[PDB]
């Protein structure tokens, strides 16, 4: 069963939820990688491969 | 009769895809295949 | 739009060509057992 | 009706001959895509084989 | 009793077919270029940190017809977890997340969001010892008061050590506005000790087959061929019919890639990739010929790899880390 | 009493500074990238049949946006004559005819035949010990009543053996029915140990300058510069002002050339030519980088030179032979 | 005029980093321009001049 | 001086010389590099260069 | 004064135009050209 | 199109340009003895 009160409720909330991957997904990551990464790397290697 | 039929405009298209597709599963699979390979 | 009775008409040969589908993923599950009994 | 036979002829070895260059380029071309690159890719793995086979030569 | 099943199969030498998505790898994967061809310039620039866990950093520059300027991509993956994603120029992200429930089942993930159409993808796939199972959904909402979105379902099974036959079947509806739309395809695949071959009747009655042949450890070819018709074209009945095959081959040289293709509609294509030594480079030259118009697309491709990873600290983690892919 | 002067001449240490055309032949012609830049895929087959007379044999393909896609030439030349000729693939003939009267002067000729315009070019070029005069006709003619067609008069002295000066005169006329057109430029160069400056004040006001500086011997670098002006593209009187200048340089190495190149309009190219051992290939990797649109153009080429000369056989010859290119 | 002022620096964060992003990618592509078919034909050159002096050692 | 009736004779006397090298300039390369170059080759060679 | 001028619109491309000229003659004419060189 | 007496006019300037270039390339052509004079 659904009801209009619900749908816009849930509604947003994918919709909050779209948007917190959309950004904060990637920099999750990256902050798996660097925190538990064999060795650790210096935080300046991280985002400028080849330097 | 039909062999008029056979090559009409509609379906040239796919009786000419399906004879090649036919000699390459021979080509490939007969002793002539070898020649692709170099050594 | 469609009429509501068209609507369940083509909902239920819709779960019939699915129910077709289970059917048919059942009978390649036990086809093995046959092709041994030849 | 000279013409007529002359047109046909020249419309026909137009066509044919018009047919046989693209066809002639059509190969040409053709086997430069495969040739040039393959034959640069072929050419250094004879060089490499010939090099681990000497070098398994100088280990004997 | 299943018990007893189990000891009856294992009578029988059957083995994992694959998955109705790799029903044809080896022709339109490993040996065709369709997946691979390009134009215009390119480069990857990428970063490894480790191995155990997979931690991966990659840049990619794109140039030309290519017109998609930049993306940049991130991979962490593990034993239990593999997630990944890109974000390109305009800010579209692309990512992928699987995760595994045990030795044979993972339940693979995809968003697309931002650029043109946001869109979600999530799948349970299942190898079993003799089959492969997989329930997939598109979009998937229930908000419309109804069920709605795409949902596929694959299934190929192993009926003798060399023959697979499978079906997928389809289930979806755009909105409760109008009825459901349905359809199967039939699959085949056949194995043999040098040979592949393989079939997908599909919902449109289109037809797809392919033929592989290893001719020897260093050189591959196969072909692939497409039939296909749509509705009464003409505007007065009938149907138009229209198919196209593609031969191609693979050559595996020691320090070289080399694949070539030709199409039955006069288009012959070529890709080149050589690595330079002993650095990490690779150059991919990608060249493409259409005869029927003398046009000629170009590409050319350098994909760079530094490291910071000592190989066998952690190489033996990794030849055992059974990331989910 | 021409001999007086002549005795008097020689006093000084002056040399033939070149022709006008070649007035900036190191910044333009040697480095930047200006002539050797293309398009799509391109190949070149050559056939060398002799040196002494030097006759040759090529077909050039090209695809991509280099829309031609075949030229057919033949060269043969001596030392008195040389004459050489294209036939593209629509039958379009451009040729070239040049007799030697003397050491030191030729008569150049240029013939387009077919295609979009029919053209004739000749001239009377003399490379004197100290001096060079052109006296140049395009497509001339006296049939309409009176002198028509393109004259050109070129004219480069040595004043001091490091300066030359020189100015090349214009005469035009189309057709009886209007006044005929004139204009004159004006031209300078200077030659240093190691580097090269010139300028050239051209008719439409336009001012090309340029520099170029050999930095060793297998690396050089040059700069140009271009200026001009146009009447009133504002339609409220007035004159519009625009410029370019690149800045380029060319390594030469052993088996390689090198050549790069950046505009003022912020678009990047780069050329590289290599040749492949001992064989007589040599591929050519050109590419172009438009930072503002982030657009590029890419292609490649393989030019390949068979040969039925046996070296030593001729070049005892051809070390000698001055044809008159 | 909270409003006014907070959509001044977001425009010009936005700019900046935009230009900075545009800056970075031109200056990373230009690199790759030069730098990739650049260094192949110098390791090359460099590859040759050692062995020719190598065999000049030989010789010696 | 210049006349309407030798107008028309030089201006098709030129159109025929166009026409003339137009298509009989290569043929006359062709015979001079194949009559007088110092080995003459096989016919076969001069119009299949890499064969 | 005059600089107002100097960055007109019209003289946007000349003015910038001669100034990279003369950085590069500089450049190439100066010990620093010889960065450019490599061995 | 253009009057007669501009034809002229237009004709006795491209002259003499022309003949102002020749005057010029005969300058430059004596020039290297003045120099030497300094
Ligand atoms: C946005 C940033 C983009 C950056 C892109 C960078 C790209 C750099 C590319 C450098 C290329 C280069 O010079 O390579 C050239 C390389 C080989 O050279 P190599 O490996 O040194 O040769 C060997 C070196 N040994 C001796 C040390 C081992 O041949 C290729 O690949 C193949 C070229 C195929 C040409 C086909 C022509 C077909 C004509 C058809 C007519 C119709
Ligand atoms: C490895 C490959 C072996 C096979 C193959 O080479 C290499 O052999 C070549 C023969 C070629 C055809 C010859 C003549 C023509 C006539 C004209 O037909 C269109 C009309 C035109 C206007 O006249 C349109 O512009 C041009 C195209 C066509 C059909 C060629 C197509 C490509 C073909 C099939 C090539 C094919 C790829
Ligand atoms: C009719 C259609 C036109 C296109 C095409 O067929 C179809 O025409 C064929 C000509 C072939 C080449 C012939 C000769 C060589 C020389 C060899 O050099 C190593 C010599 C030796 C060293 O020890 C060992 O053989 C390498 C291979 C190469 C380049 C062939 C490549 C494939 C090509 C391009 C084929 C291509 C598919
Ligand atoms: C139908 C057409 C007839 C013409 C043609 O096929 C198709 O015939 C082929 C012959 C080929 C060459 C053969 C040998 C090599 C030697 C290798 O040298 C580096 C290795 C090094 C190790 O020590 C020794 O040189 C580089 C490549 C090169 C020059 C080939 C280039 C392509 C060529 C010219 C092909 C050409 C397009
Ligand atoms: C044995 C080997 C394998 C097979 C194969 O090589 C030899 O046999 C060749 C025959 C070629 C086709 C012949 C006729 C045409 C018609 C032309 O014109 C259509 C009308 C309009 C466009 O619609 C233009 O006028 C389009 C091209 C096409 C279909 C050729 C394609 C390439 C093909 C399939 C070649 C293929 C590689
Ligand atoms: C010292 C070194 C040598 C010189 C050099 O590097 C450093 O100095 C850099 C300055 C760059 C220019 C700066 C500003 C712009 C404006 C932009 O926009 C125009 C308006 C419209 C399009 O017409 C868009 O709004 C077009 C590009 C241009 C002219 C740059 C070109 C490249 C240049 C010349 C670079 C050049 C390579
Ligand atoms: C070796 C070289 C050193 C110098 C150099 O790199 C390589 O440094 C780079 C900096 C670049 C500029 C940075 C920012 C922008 C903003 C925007 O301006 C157009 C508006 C746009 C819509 O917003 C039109 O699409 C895009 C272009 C522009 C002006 C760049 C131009 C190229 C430049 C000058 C490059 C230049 C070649
Ligand atoms: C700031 C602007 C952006 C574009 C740019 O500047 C302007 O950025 C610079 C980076 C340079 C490269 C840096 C490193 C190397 C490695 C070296 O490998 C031999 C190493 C050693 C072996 O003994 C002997 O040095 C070969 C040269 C190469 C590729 C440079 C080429 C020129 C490049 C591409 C320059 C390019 C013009
Ligand atoms: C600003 C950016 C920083 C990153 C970067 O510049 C721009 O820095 C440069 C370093 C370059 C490599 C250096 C050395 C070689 C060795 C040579 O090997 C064959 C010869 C063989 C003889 O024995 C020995 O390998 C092939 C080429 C390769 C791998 C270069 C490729 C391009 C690279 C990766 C460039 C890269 C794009």
């Amino acid at each position: 069963a659904l009801s209009e009160e619900s749908k816009e409720r849930i509604g947003k909330l994918i919709d909050i939820s779209r948007v917190v991957v959309h950004y904060g997904y990637l920099p999750l990551i990256l902050y798996l990688g660097y925190t538990r990464s064999v060795p650790r790397p210096s935080i300046i290697r991280l985002l400028s491969p080849l330097s | 009769s039909t062999y008029d039929s056979l090559t009409s405009s509609e379906n040239a298209s796919v009786v000419r895809s399906i004879a090649f597709f036919g000699a390459a599963v021979a080509f490939l699979s007969s002793s002539w295949g070898e020649m692709l390979v170099v050594q | 739009a469609l009429s509501r009775e068209e609507l369940q008409a083509a909902e239920a040969e819709a779960t019939f060509t699915i129910q077709r589908a289970v059917f048919t993923a059942v009978a390649l599950y036990l086809s093995p057992f046959v092709i041994d009994a030849v | 009706w000279f013409y007529h036979k002359y047109s046909t002829t020249t419309n026909f070895v137009k066509s044919t001959l018009s047919f046989a260059g693209r066809a002639a380029w059509a190969v040409s071309v053709s086997g430069l895509l495969i040739g040039v690159p393959f034959a640069i890719a072929f050419a250094e793995d004879q060089n490499y084989a010939a090099m681990e086979q000497e070098a398994r030569m100088r280990e004997l | 009793a299943f018990n007893a099943f189990q000891e009856r199969r294992k009578q029988f030498g059957l083995s994992n077919p694959g998955t109705i998505e790799t029903i044809a790898r080896e022709v339109q994967r490993d040996t065709l270029l369709t997946n691979y061809m390009f134009s215009g310039l390119r480069a990857d620039v990428t970063k490894a940190f480790s191995l155990a866990p997979l931690f991966q950093v990659s840049h990619q520059f794109a140039m030309g017809e290519r017109l998609n300027p930049y993306a940049f991509a991130a991979l962490y993956g593990t034993n239990q977890i593999f997630a990944q994603g890109n974000l390109d120029n305009e800010g579209a992200l692309s990512t992928r997340f699987n995760y595994r429930w045990g030795d044979r089942t993972i339940t693979k993930t995809q968003f697309s969001i931002g650029g043109g159409q946001d869109m979600a993808q999530f799948e349970h796939e299942h190898l079993g010892d003799d089959f492969s199972a997989s329930l997939k959904a598109i979009n998937p909402s229930f908000l419309d008061g109804g069920l709605t979105g795409i949902f596929v379902g694959d299934y190929l099974q192993a009926v003798t050590p060399r023959l697979g036959l499978g079906l997928q079947a389809v289930w979806q509806r755009q909105g409760l506005t109008q009825g459901p739309d349905t359809a199967i395809s039939y699959f085949a695949r056949y194995k043999a000790g040098d040979w592949v071959a393989s079939a997908q009747l599909q919902a449109q009655g289109a037809l797809n087959t392919s033929f592989w042949k290893k001719l020897t450890d260093r050189v591959q070819a196969g072909v692939d061929m497409t039939l296909s018709v749509a509705p009464s074209q003409s505007m007065m009945g009938g149907l138009t019919k229209e198919g196209i095959t593609t031969f191609g081959a693979k050559y595996d040289f020691r320090m070289s890639t080399f694949r070539a293709q030709i199409d039955s509609k006069g288009k012959l294509s070529c890709l080149l990739e050589k690595r330079l030594g002993a650095a990490p480079v690779t150059l991919t030259f990608a060249a493409d010929v259409d005869h029927v118009t003398q046009q000629a697309k170009l590409g050319m491709s350098v994909s760079i790899e530094a490291s910071d990873v000592d190989l066998q600290e952690q190489q033996e983690g990794a030849q055992s880390l059974n990331i989910p892919f």
